[PDB]
């Protein structure tokens, strides 16, 4: 979206990555590969569900007749509980299009947020030796094929294993 | 070597709308509409559903059992929801009424406003003693019994006069009668005939004139002599007369005045109603179980939060009436599939 | 070495409601909520607040001022707030009224709903000049005076007809009246006795038929000759009896019309009211001054946005009602305390 | 939360920092330092302050009596005045629960972004020896105890304290 | 050397209200409201409009087009959109009414609620074989024909009896005639007249009681004989007299009942209407064309999304009515500029 | 905003940056650069034109006259329709002043993410020579006037124009 559109991200689709919503490109020699992060997806999606969850909690007086109102002698007020009935049914209406549409505005942009963390988990474990671009890419000093890709994934990742610094925690 | 952060190209087809980017396309998306479809009338699952203001009362009316009628007094107990089946509902039998003259088809209607509702444990206003001379506690086939007797609506007394003499308008004053803070629904009206028998009957031949008061509410009438239109929601032909019938609505300890003449249907059994029901316009033949009762749908039971469709009154556990079907994005805006890198 | 960001572990047993983790455990709270405590009712701060019609017009009741009782004659101003102390108001004195027989007893709640209300700038009908014959503007002991005379309801005249004979209905023509456009509220009624005294009084020992138009609002009365119930609300024995007393409202510009014939309590000094006040049903003693009026809790004061508890009508500076206590997160996510690093 | 949780930020409570709700943790020899920062709480309250604020300004018609419906004559127009009390009431409570939750979300959210910031702060004024892990973890050339680790809280260290490279403002 | 990310600082005269920053001052901003200004009645688009239940009915009232005079018989059509100009509508002709003793003033606004509307199909009641005898089929000067004839209501019979003699109440059954479930407005009413008048036109010089009852909605009046209020909304003369006249609403299926005397004005033609019409308090002579009719402000048209100013009715493509003033932020926080670097 | 004030940026306003909300300043022996970014704010030009759009499309039900309620007869009736009114209008009245602060909350600290973006931007094409502070700041190996400043917020710049490492796409 907007930060990624700015500071140069790349609007791109990469089919194929498909255990997952974001995870990691892979780029050289080998060509290019895709690893999907079945992390940040589990956790885009528990959001999504906590979400649902709260979506569905709005509780709404139930809206039935009028008790003492007569269906031939009371037409007038009968009329103008009509008239409240829609009034409600619309302005509640209106209200759960609002709070949906601000849980999609959200959903859709942390998105972005997203990527913005898998970087962070990428640059620990590529090491010091790596290079940040600002891309959302790192420029390092080995090869990367789809295996090393994987352990990316994984978190199984060490640098070292192409004898290369690392952090230890 | 370039590693980087990415996100999928994936089969896109459901699109949301959202406040910064417009309407956009998504991977995945959770439903939380559906349009019902119209289905039968249930029992609402947490509280005791009403059709027939009585079950126990067999083959009647709702408006037979709210006038009293001989067979039809099954003893009816409560319910916090209740279904309106009759909108304008019929008798089905009885001596014949000229219904469309006063309020008194919605009675039924009315009760099933109230949770709880009984005949009535006893019987205002002496039919003997009542101002006026003596009266004999007018009883009429038209309306069978236990026995196949002398009908008349436990409801109200048919005041026909010992002494056939003409009279001016009488006050009777209908006191409360009801356990605790119940309402009253106090019930009578008038029976007229043809110039003969109303000579026979009472002695007088003229118009006669009836007006009641009730917590400010003001009711007049004048009976017909002649020319009475065709008998309907009754049975089998004292077809000289009719009764124009009407009630009273009393509210805790409050004092009701009926002013009459002759053809009086003085009240008797008088209803004693409390409690407030759910009540929604339902058509049953009531068949099992659903979470909530819509109007239009009908028996209906709780999938997802939010319901396209038609509004209506509907009660119990229901899903909130929505302008539009609206989905929650499960997934991610719409990326075209890549090789714009280098 | 390493230096890193962090945040705190602490005691976090207040839990707050969120959208994308659920309900989730917090540092600490602003509380936004309260459930006030049943309190006595007070004046509205910004606004003058009305208990009593009038607070000149000494011991009497709201309804006894309504009616124009001879003492009850304290002139009544204005308040932008009202309280409704008197569901079903009583009169204190004066002649006995047959009060359930009409919507008379709302009259001082009717009156309350304005800003402005004023006992009346004239007296219109000429008690005399009526239409019938010549009238005596019946007076009454059981009504004291100033000075312990013949008291009636300033409101309206006892009109007791010199020349005692029988009539066919009158129609008087209740003119506007009004400063402005005004309200009006026309008061009138009708005495009753027994068989002797109205022969008596009046040519004609009969029951008296009395029939009001007023904006489309038709009201028909037939009064009561014998047997009439226990004197109330009244003092001291003039128990022959009662008189049916009712009121009529007339819009700005607009005519009224009673028809009439014998016990004519026509009408003679007529309300004119208008302004609108918020009122409410309140219970007072009146003591002291509140930021807001709730029909429960009562005199009550704006501390938190929002309040907790019984919902009802409420008027001034109030909190806003809310389904359930609501707490603002003044504080970080719980987290528990770490070592799980290395 | 699910930044912190995908880009490898620790779900760490540290009890002990007190005089606030975010700082630093320092690590090394001197065993585990830990400071909290008098800014980045104060501002995390001002937000929250201004939000109760926003949220006490919503103003609601009183709601009162029908001064023309009379309560023994209109019993069917003062129910169906009822009904629209009760409706209202719920309506507007409905929507104050749905302003007050995404306060919450918000102000509970914001968190992460704290961090974030807390981290740009030490960035800069660690120098560029330091090392940036991406986990929210400077790498220093230098042991950084108590004393060290409180200069930073208050803005007031300077590397070449540690004969070290600085940036100057 | 140093690069850096900044913002600008520019001219930042518009506030904004934020939750997180309380109110900030903002580069630019885009407005959402105006206060319109009041302006003339149009023509709403997509919906037609009504504001004379007809047009080709020339110099007439809607009243005097509802009553049934005769030159204001125009066949009138179907609006979506009605206008309601008249709030207390008068007649311009035709036989002295004492209109305000009835709710018949507004029968043009309520038919104004339709869709359609129409003359009728037919009139109801045989005024000759009307209960009691025969009648001559009153007509009257004062009422214009297309030809200059004698002039009555397309309403309503002036049910003058042959045989001059004093009746017992009689009662019409005003049966349901209408097409589908239309509504059907019955009208009638009764002529009264001076001592001498009244026993040359009908046998009996006294009060004469009417009575009608539709839907459980009862109405009962007394006929007033001397002393009649000066003519008015009226022509020339026939100051003997004056008709109270009303009107009776029956619903689909249902019958209507007319108890009466002596001056009773038998209903004739009756109105059948059906269709649900969006009214809105306008005053007209409707100039042009607007998007959205605002009960104030008149004809207005769709700018801005919201709108500040009176709240009130309005339909068609409507801003919605808000508090205060808003604006979208379209620009940046205020910063001051800078040289706090170094 | 919060995060700005907590992570050192500068709440400075540089006027004379006019083509534009947000770009770069730059600072040297030639004194200090100022040039804006003209996506970055087209780009938040674009979100809130969006957002103008999605604030336009609620509607609510016209709220007219009742059809059978009669203007002298009906009063009481009439009264408990105009408090319909009312309320209906009070109830919306106040959801749109909840979902236009949302908007401006959102626009309003949009901005810090927008710096942010930029930044990033920033970091790539100014190569792997430059050093990134945690200010929202490089110190470069190179100096840069108003036209390299200008280079840089077209998207024109490269390292190497000054003899210095590259990364290339
Ligand atoms: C995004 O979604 C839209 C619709 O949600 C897709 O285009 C639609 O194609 C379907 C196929 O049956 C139609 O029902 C719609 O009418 C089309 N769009 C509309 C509303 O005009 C679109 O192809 C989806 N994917 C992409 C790549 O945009
Ligand atoms: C809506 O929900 C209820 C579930 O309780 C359904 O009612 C049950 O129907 C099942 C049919 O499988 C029966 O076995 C049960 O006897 C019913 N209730 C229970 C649990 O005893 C109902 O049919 C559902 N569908 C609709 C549209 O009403
Ligand atoms: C949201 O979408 C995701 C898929 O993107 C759904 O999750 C899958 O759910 C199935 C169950 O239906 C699980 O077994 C898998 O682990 C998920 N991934 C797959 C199948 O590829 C999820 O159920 C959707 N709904 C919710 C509530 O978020
Ligand atoms: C988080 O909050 C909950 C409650 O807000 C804490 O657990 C509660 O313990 C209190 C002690 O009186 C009880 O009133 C609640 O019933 C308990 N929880 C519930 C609702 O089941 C919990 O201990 C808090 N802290 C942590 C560490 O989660
Ligand atoms: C609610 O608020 C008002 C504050 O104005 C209280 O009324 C005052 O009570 C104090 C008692 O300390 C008196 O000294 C004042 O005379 C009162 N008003 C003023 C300012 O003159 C009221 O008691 C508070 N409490 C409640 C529940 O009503
Ligand atoms: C929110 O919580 C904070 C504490 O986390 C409260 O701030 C303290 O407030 C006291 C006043 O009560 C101040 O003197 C201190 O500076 C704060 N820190 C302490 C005592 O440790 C704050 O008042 C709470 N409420 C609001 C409005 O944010
Ligand atoms: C920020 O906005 C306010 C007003 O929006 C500016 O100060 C206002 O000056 C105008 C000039 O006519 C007045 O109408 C207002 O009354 C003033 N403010 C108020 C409401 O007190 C202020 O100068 C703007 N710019 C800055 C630098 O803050
Ligand atoms: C509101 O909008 C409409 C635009 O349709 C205006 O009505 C038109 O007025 C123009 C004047 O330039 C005429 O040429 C047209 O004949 C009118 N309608 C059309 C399109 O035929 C209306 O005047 C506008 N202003 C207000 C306040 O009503
Ligand atoms: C928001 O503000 C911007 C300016 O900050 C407006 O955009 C300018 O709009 C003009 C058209 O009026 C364009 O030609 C220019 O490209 C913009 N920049 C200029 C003139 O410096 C914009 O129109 C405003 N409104 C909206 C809808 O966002
Ligand atoms: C009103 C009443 O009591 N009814 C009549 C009474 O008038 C009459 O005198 C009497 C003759 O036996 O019959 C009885
Ligand atoms: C109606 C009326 O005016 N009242 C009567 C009148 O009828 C009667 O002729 C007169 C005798 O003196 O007494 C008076
Ligand atoms: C009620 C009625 O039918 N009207 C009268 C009738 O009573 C009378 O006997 C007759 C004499 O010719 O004139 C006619
Ligand atoms: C990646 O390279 C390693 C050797 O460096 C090799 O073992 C592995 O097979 C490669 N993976 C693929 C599938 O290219
Ligand atoms: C049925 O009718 C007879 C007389 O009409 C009555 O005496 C009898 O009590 C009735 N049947 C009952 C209640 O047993
Ligand atoms: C009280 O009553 C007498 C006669 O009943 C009357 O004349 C007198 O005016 C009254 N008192 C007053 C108003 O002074
Ligand atoms: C930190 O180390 C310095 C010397 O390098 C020393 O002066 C100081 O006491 C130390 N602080 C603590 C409390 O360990
Ligand atoms: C006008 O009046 C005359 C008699 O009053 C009538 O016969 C004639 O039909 C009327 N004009 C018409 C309808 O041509
Ligand atoms: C920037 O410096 C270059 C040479 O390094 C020169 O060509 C250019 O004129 C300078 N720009 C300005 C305006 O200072």
């Amino acid at each position: 979206g907007f930060f990624g559109a700015i500071a140069g991200f790349l609007e791109g689709g990469w089919e194929g990555m498909i255990a997952g919503w974001h995870g990691y490109t892979s780029h050289g020699a080998h060509g290019v590969a895709v690893a999907a992060d079945l992390k940040s997806t589990q956790e885009a999606i528990n959001k999504i569900t906590k979400n649902l969850n709260s979506l569905s909690e709005l509780e709404v007086k139930n809206l039935q007749r009028l008790s003492g109102a007569m269906d031939e002698l009371h037409n007038e007020i009968l009329e103008l509980d009509e008239k409240v009935d829609d009034l409600r049914a619309d302005t509640i209406s209106s209200q759960i299009e609002l709070a949906v549409l601000l849980s999609n505005e959200g959903i859709i942009n942390s998105e972005d947020e997203h990527l913005l963390a898998l970087e962070r988990k990428l640059k620990k474990m590529l090491g010091p030796s790596a290079v940040d671009i600002g891309n959302g890419c790192f420029e390092t000093k080995h090869k990367c094929n789809q295996t090393c890709l994987d352990r990316i994934a994984a978190g199984t990742f060490n640098a070292g294993e192409f004898s290369l610094p690392t952090f230890d925690s | 070597d370039r590693i980087c952060t990415g996100i999928t190209s994936s089969n896109s087809p459901h699109v949301v709308k959202t406040a910064t980017q417009g309407e956009v396309n998504v991977t995945g998306v959770i439903p939380l509409t559906t349009t019902p479809t119209k289905s039968h009338f249930a029992n609402l699952k947490g509280t005791q559903t009403r059709g027939k203001l009585c079950p126990n009362c067999l083959n009647c009316t709702d408006l037979d059992v709210a006038l009293g009628r001989p067979k039809c007094m099954g003893t009816i107990p409560s319910a916090k929801a209740s279904i309106l089946h009759e909108v304008k509902p019929v008798t089905s039998g009885c001596f014949p009424i000229m219904h469309d003259r006063t309020k008194i088809r919605q009675l039924p209607n009315l009760l099933r406003g109230y949770e709880n509702i009984r005949l009535s444990a006893r019987n205002v206003t002496n039919a003997e003693t009542a101002p006026g001379g003596p009266y004999i506690v007018g009883t009429s086939g038209s309306c069978p019994n236990v026995t196949n007797g002398n009908g008349f609506f436990a409801t109200m007394a048919w005041a026909v006069p010992k002494n056939k003499t003409a009279t001016n308008p009488l006050t009777v004053e209908v006191p409360y009668i009801c356990t605790k803070g119940e309402d009253q629904i106090t019930v009578w009206g008038f029976h007229s005939d043809d110039e003969t028998q109303m000579v026979k009957l009472y002695g007088d031949s003229k118009p006669q004139k009836f007006t009641s008061s009730a917590n400010g509410v003001t009711t007049h009438y004048v009976s017909q002599i002649g020319g009475f239109p065709n008998q309907a929601e009754d049975e089998g032909l004292p077809q000289s007369g009719r009764i124009v019938v009407d009630y009273m609505v009393q509210k805790p300890g409050k004092t009701g005045t009926i002013a009459y003449q002759r053809g009086v249907l003085l009240p008797q059994k008088v209803w004693c109603a409390s409690g407030r029901s759910k009540v929604i316009k339902g058509s049953l033949p009531l068949i099992g179980e659903a979470d909530c009762l819509h109007e239009k749908y009908g028996g209906l039971n709780k999938s997802k939060p939010y319901y396209t469709g038609e509004h209506a009154k509907a009660i119990g556990n229901c899903p909130i009436w929505v302008k539009t079907p609206l989905k929650l994005a499960n997934g991610t805006k719409y990326r075209p599939p890549a090789k714009l890198l280098k």
